[PDB]
Order: structure tokens, then C-alpha cells, then sequence
């Protein structure tokens, strides 16, 4: 059992976006006070997930990447790989060099 | 911030840590049982005290929260279930005696050797010492000796054990707010808080008793013709008049009577639906068996099953190195895990018993979107019931041309449908009494209406009464009859299998309704009918977060368990078993006439 992946399980508001919570504090969920201390109506938030080899499909771990893309004022410096046509001389061409 | 929300949040962390817990402990089990050594005999009893001490904890957080300021019905439902105290209200002393009495009483029953006097060397275990001579013998006196021995040493020995056991678990029953240990098992089907569809504690007895008065003519027929068969087998034992004898039924206690089909056998002349042969001819694995089911169920248009079923499943016996346990079971482990072990052979039973234990898979899998405390059937019947259908579907000639495992010019006459009724009769039908007596006399101890002095002359008159079965010798208060079975001696509930005939035969008609057959009841096959899956997925999905009266208005149009279907199935054998009684005496006597 791989209890090295852990999940919030419990906030009391819903997260922005692009936000990371790696808050370890107790979560209330009850009018009286934690105290620090895993009792009645008090649960810590995060919870280990127990991936193991024969699970189904969809208890199986998944590893995502999400890439997220934004263009800004500045300068755009990661392009795509401009693909480059053999070169052909003595003949009336279209070229495009370097833009 | 308020009760509903601090309920809801605390059954979120329960489902969440209890499914691991659950899956490590049912993992733990499988281990042991596929594999069977001490080492896994002790992470087996860690995993399961480890379960059960996390459920004392959870309950005993549970019950701070009050139930009538909760209006969900799902979270009302998952916080009655925790709610429970079991065992845990009772006192610390009595909590370990009934404990140590029900391991004591399982160790009896597993470890329960018993053979001839004089001959005391070796003797027989009862799971295939005994089983065979019960379902093959044909004589009187070693039948006799074997029923009379065997019920001689289990019923001395837990005779007490049982009347300390009743005595516990009715103290535990009224600490625990109900009338009776009996109150306790019927409060599965009871339905509180829906307009309409609420069921009482009190009705099941009351359902049960209105069916059975319809299912007795059709088992008065049954007894009369298998008595007559019987007579024929034992000229003089068998009176025309009387009951049977109990150790003539085929069986070790008179469960099921399909023992009896070779003795009672209508057409002995024509041939048998056997399809063993044809599977040895092509050499059919288990695998291609299991595979054919599934073929069955995406026919129908439920999943299929996942690829961990496939690894991780044992369908083959391991070896002579590795011990395992040979009964057929499913395992819901949690967390989308769903195996079968079964010690699958090339025979019929195995076959069906595959299709059986694959619907039970199916049902598992039908409900995990479910939270982890409501995953289970609506009530004990309708989990089996959706196997019994697929061992119904399964078992049809229908099935078995349509997959190649039957000739295409086998003749389906009337006299081979008539044979096959009986033999599903006597598995089925027979049951019945046998169920709904010992259900009701266990109603009747626990409730106290039978004192502990006079249990077994209320018993055999009841056997009398109901079954039609006699003593063959009287039994005083010495013995202990009833707990002689696997399910009374280990704290089992038996009302199951009565509500998983009638429902078998509700969910049968309905699907077959559906699927649009218009032949027999027993001719209909459910494969190829896309309706008819959607009809039975949409019962399937909901698991035990609908009360089980809607979903039996979801499947047959009714809120409540039927006996109609059973009588529509066999009413061919009906019409045929009363032309055949015309000489003979339909009913049976309740004194003394064959032997006592
Ligand atoms: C069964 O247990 C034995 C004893 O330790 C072990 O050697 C073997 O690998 C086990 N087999 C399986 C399939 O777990
Ligand atoms: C009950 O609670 C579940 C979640 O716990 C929610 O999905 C469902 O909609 C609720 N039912 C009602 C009627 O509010
Ligand atoms: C469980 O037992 C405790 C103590 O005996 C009691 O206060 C509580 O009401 C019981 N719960 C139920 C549901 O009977
Ligand atoms: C189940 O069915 C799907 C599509 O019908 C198929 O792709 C998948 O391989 C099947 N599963 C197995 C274990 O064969
Ligand atoms: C089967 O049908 C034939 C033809 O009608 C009839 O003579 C025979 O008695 C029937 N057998 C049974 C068992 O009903
Ligand atoms: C059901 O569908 C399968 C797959 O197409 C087919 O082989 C089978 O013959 C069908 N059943 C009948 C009774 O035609």
C-alpha cells in the first residue's frame, strides 16, 4: 500500500484558481473548538490515498499533468518547433527566413 | 455549523477510512483463504479485530448525532446503520461468554467428527464423509444411523450452548430497543420515513404466512408424488397416509431435495439436458466457462468484467502445495477489487454456480458508485436473487443451443420440460416449508412463545404441521435438532433464502416481461434484451440507498413480495402433478402412522 499520496479532504471554502493549500491545521466542523487535538467534529484534512497494484481502474493511480498556457506583454519565448524546408537554389521561390 | 453538515463530514471520513480498513481485512481473508496458513490465520484475525475495533469507535462517535434533526434520507439511512450498538450495549461478561460460545459453537460444527460404533479408528467429516452417503445411499438403516448419530452428538453437545445462546441474544435485542433477537433479524426489510413504501417489522411474518398459504397446495401435490415415488423405492417404511421419513430426503437435514430426482424421476426413459459431455469433448477450461458468462452478461448489457478480475481471480484448484477453501464465493474487497474463488470442474453446477457468483460480481459492481455504507443490497434477498435469476436464465436449453453447448436438433418435448420442472421444484420449491418453519420457530423461542422445556414437541409438530416430515425415532429435551444446521449454529439469519425464491421468480418474470418472451415462464431466456439489463441496472445501481418496496416497484410494479410468479413457473408441473394424484392421497397426516 503507497501512503505517500495524500488529498484535502476537508476546507471551509472551496479553493481559488491555481491555488495549492498545504496547510496541515485541524479542520472544524463543529461549533467547538479542536484545541489541536483529533477528537469529536474535528478531523485533520489531509488523508493518505492507498494506491495498490490490484485495484480497479478507477482506483488506480493516475498521474496528471496539466500545462497551462498564457501569453503577457512580455516577449513570447517558448514557441513551437517551426518545421524548416530543404533549401532550393536558382529557382523563383517563396522564402521565408527568420520571418 | 449545523448537525446535517458535522453528520455528513463525519461519514465522509468514515467511508473513506473504512474502505481501506475494509479492503485490508477482506485482502487479509482472501490471502487466507486461497491460502491457508497460520501466518495468514493471524493477519486475518489482526485485520478483523482491527475492523471491529474501529467500527465500536465509529459507532460510538456516530451516536452523538440525533437522528430526527437529519431530513436526508441516504445520510439518515448510513447514520441508523452505524448507529447500532451490536454487541457493544451488552455487559463486557456477557458480551465475551456469547463470543466464546459462538466460536465454540463454530469450531463444533467445522471440527465435528462422528462415525459407526465399533469401528472407531478413523470417522468422517461431514462435508464429504457424510454428504455423500446422505445425497447417494439407498439404504434405510445406514441413512438412519448416520442421521441419528450425528444429530446424537451435535445436539448433546450444544444444547446448553443454545439455551445460553438465546437467553444472550435476547438480553442483547431488548437492551437494544427491540422485542426479540427475532425483531432484530426482520428489522432488515423495515422501511421508516418514506410516505407510502414504509414496511414494518411486524408485516414480514404476517407476508410470509400469505404466501405460504398459497405456496401449500402446489407442496401438498409435490409431497404426495414424492411420497408415492419414495414407496416405491422403500416398499414398507413409507405409509400412504403419513409423513415422510427424515432421513430419506437426500439430504443431511432436508434443506434441498434435488437428491431425490433419480429416485423421483417422471421419464426415466427419455434423456437427460446434460451438457458435461459435450464441454469434455471440446475441452473446455474454466476459463472459457467464465468467459461465456461474460459473453451472457455484455449480451444483456451489463459491464463486463474488469481485467483485475482476471489476474487476480483464482477459478482453478491451486495444487496439492497450496490449501484452499473449495466453496464458491465472491468477493467485493472494496475499491473496485471483485474476485471469484471458486474450484471451478468441467460439470453443470459449476457452470451455473459461475453464472451465479458472476451476478453476484455484477450486483458488487452495480453499486460502487454507492457510499461505502450503503454498499450492499436493499435487503439479504435481492443479492442472491440476482444470482438465482442468472442460474435460472443460464440452466434453460435455450441458453445452452444458442452457445453451442447443445445440439440444434436436441427435441424439446413436453415430458423433458416436466422432468426439468420437477428437478427445479425440488430444489426450490421443497425448500420452502423447511425455510419458513424454522424461521418461525426461531421467531417463536427468541420471542418466548415456546418455553425452553417443550422446544422439540412444538418442533416435530411443527416439522409435522408444515414440512410433512416425521421422526423416524421421538427425541426429548436432550437433543438439540435445529442447530445440527451451518447457518442456525453460526448466527446466521434464514429468511433469505425464503425471499429469494419469490423474489428469483418477481425479478424473473419481470425481465422476461421486458425481453418480451411470450412462452413459458420456464422456457424464457433474458440474453440478447438490451431492456431488460437497463430494467435490471436500474434496481442494480441504487444499492441499499432506496428502500427495497421501490425497487421492487422499479423491477415487477409492486410494493411488496409476490407469489404469483412461483406458481406461473411451475404451472405446467401444477397441471401435471394434479393429473397424477388422482389415485392418490393429496395431504398428510400428522400422527404417528409411517414409523415412530
Ligand atoms: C502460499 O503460502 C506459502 C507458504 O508461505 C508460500 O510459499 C506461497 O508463495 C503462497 N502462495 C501464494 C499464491 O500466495
Ligand atoms: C443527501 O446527501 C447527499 C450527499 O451526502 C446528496 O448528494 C443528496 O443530494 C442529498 N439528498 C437530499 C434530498 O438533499
Ligand atoms: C447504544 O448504547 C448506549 C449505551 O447503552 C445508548 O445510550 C444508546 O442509546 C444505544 N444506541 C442505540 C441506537 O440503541
Ligand atoms: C470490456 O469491453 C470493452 C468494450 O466493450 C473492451 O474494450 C474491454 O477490453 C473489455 N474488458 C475486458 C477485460 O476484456
Ligand atoms: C405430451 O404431449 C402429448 C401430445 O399432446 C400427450 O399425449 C402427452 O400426454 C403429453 N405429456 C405430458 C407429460 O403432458
Ligand atoms: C445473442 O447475441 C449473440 C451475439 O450476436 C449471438 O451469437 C446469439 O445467437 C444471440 N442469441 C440468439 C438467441 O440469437
Amino acid at each position: 500500500g503507497n501512503y505517500n499520496y495524500l488529498y484535502r479532504l476537508f476546507r471551509k471554502s472551496n479553493l481559488k484558481p491555481f491555488e495549492r493549500d498545504i496547510s496541515t491545521e485541524i479542520y472544524q466542523a463543529g461549533s467547538t473548538p479542536c484545541n489541536g487535538v483529533e477528537g469529536f467534529n474535528c478531523y485533520f484534512p489531509l488523508q493518505s490515498y492507498g494506491f495498490q497494484p490490484t485495484y480497479g481502474v478507477g482506483y488506480q493511480p493516475y498521474r496528471v499533468v496539466v500545462l497551462s498556457f498564457e501569453l503577457l506583454h512580455a516577449p513570447a519565448t517558448v514557441c513551437g518547433p517551426k518545421k524548416s524546408t530543404n533549401l532550393v537554389k536558382n529557382k523563383c521561390v517563396n522564402f521565408n527566413f527568420n520571418g | 455549523s449545523t448537525i446535517e453538515e458535522q453528520a455528513k463530514t463525519f461519514l465522509d471520513k468514515f467511508n473513506h477510512e473504512a474502505e481501506d480498513l475494509f479492503y485490508q481485512s477482506s485482502l487479509a481473508s482472501w490471502n487466507y483463504n486461497t491460502n491457508i496458513t497460520e501466518e495468514n490465520v493471524q493477519n486475518m484475525n489482526n485485520a478483523g479485530d482491527k475492523w471491529s475495533a474501529f467500527l465500536k469507535e465509529q459507532s460510538t462517535l456516530a451516536q452523538m448525532y440525533p437522528l430526527q434533526e437529519i431530513q436526508n434520507l441516504t445520510v439518515k439511512l448510513q447514520l441508523q446503520a452505524l448507529q447500532q450498538n451490536g454487541s457493544s450495549v451488552l455487559s463486557e461478561d456477557k458480551s465475551k461468554r456469547l463470543n466464546t460460545i459462538l466460536n465454540t459453537m463454530s469450531t463444533i460444527y467445522s471440527t465435528g467428527k462422528v462415525c459407526n460404533p465399533d469401528n472407531p479408528q478413523e470417522c468422517l467429516l461431514l462435508e464429504p464423509g457424510l454428504n455423500e452417503i446422505m445425497a447417494n445411499s439407498l439404504d434405510y438403516n445406514e441413512r438412519l444411523w448416520a442421521w441419528e448419530s450425528w444429530r446424537s452428538e451435535v445436539g448433546k453437545q450444544l444444547r446448553p450452548l443454545y439455551e445460553e445462546y438465546v437467553v444472550l441474544k435476547n438480553e442483547m435485542a431488548r437492551a437494544n430497543h427491540y422485542e426479540d433477537y427475532g425483531d432484530y433479524w426482520r428489522g432488515d426489510y423495515e422501511v421508516n420515513g418514506v410516505d407510502g413504501y414504509d414496511y414494518s417489522r411486524g408485516q414480514l411474518i404476517e407476508d410470509v404466512e400469505h404466501t405460504f398459504e398459497e405456496i401449500k397446495p402446489l407442496y401438498e401435490h409435490l409431497h404426495a408424488y414424492v411420497r408415492a415415488k419414495l414407496m416405491n423405492a422403500y416398499p414398507s417404511y413409507i405409509s400412504p397416509i403419513g409423513c415422510l421419513p427424515a432421513h430419506l430426503l437426500g439430504d443431511m437435514w432436508g434443506r434441498f431435495w434435488t437428491n431425490l430426482y433419480s429416485l423421483t424421476v417422471p421419464f426415466g426413459q427419455k434423456p437427460n439436458i446434460d451438457v458435461t459431455d459435450a464441454m469434455v469433448d471440446q475441452a473446455w477450461d474454466a476459463q472459457r466457462i467464465f468467459k461465456e458468462a461474460e459473453k451472457f452478461f455484455v449480451s444483456v448489457g451489463l459491464p463486463n468484467m474488469t481485467q483485475g478480475f482476471w489476474e487476480n481471480s483464482m477459478l482453478t484448484d491451486p495444487g496439492n502445495v497450496q490449501k484452499a477453501v473449495c466453496h464458491p464465493t465472491a468477493w467485493d474487497l472494496g475499491k473496485g477489487d471483485f474476485r471469484i474463488l471458486m474450484c471451478t470442474k468441467v460439470t453443470m453446477d459449476d457452470f451455473l454456480t459461475a453464472h451465479h457468483e458472476m451476478g453476484h460480481i455484477q450486483y458488487d459492481m452495480a453499486y460502487a458508485a454507492q457510499p461505502f455504507l450503503l454498499r450492499n443490497g436493499a435487503n439479504e434477498g435481492f443479492h442472491e436473487a440476482v444470482g438465482e435469476i442468472m442460474s435460472l436464465s443460464a440452466a434453460t436449453p435455450k441458453h445452452l443451443k444458442s452457445i453451442g453447448l447443445l445440439s440444434p436438433d436436441f427435441q424439446e418435448d413436453n415430458e423433458t420440460e416436466i422432468n426439468f420442472l420437477l428437478k427445479q421444484a425440488l430444489t426450490i420449491v421443497g425448500t420452502l416449508p423447511f425455510t419458513y418453519m424454522l424461521e418461525k420457530w426461531r421467531w417463536m423461542v427468541f420471542k418466548g412463545e415456546i418455553p425452553k422445556d417443550q422446544w422439540m414437541k412444538k418442533w416435530w409438530e411443527m416439522k409435522r404441521e408444515i414440512v410433512g416430515v416425521v421422526e423416524p425415532v421421538p427425541h426429548d429435551e436432550t437433543y438439540c435438532d435445529p442447530a445440527s444446521l451451518f447457518h442456525v449454529s453460526n448466527d446466521y439469519s434464514f429468511i433469505r433464502y425464503y425471499t429469494r425464491t419469490l423474489y428469483q421468480f418477481q425479478f424473473q418474470e419481470a425481465l422476461c416481461q421486458a425481453a418480451k418472451h411470450e412462452g413459458p415462464l420456464h422456457k424464457c431466456d433474458i440474453s440478447n434484451s438490451t431492456e431488460a439489463g437497463q430494467k435490471l441496472f436500474n434496481m442494480l445501481r441504487l444499492g441499499k440507498s432506496e428502500p427495497w418496496t421501490l425497487a421492487l416497484e422499479n423491477v415487477v410494479g409492486a410494493k411488496n413480495m409476490n407469489v404469483r410468479p412461483l406458481l406461473n413457473y411451475f404451472e405446467p408441473l401444477f397441471t401435471w402433478l394434479k393429473d397424477q394424484n388422482k389415485n392418490s392421497f393429496v395431504g398428510w397426516s400428522t400422527d404417528w402412522s409411517p414409523y415412530a
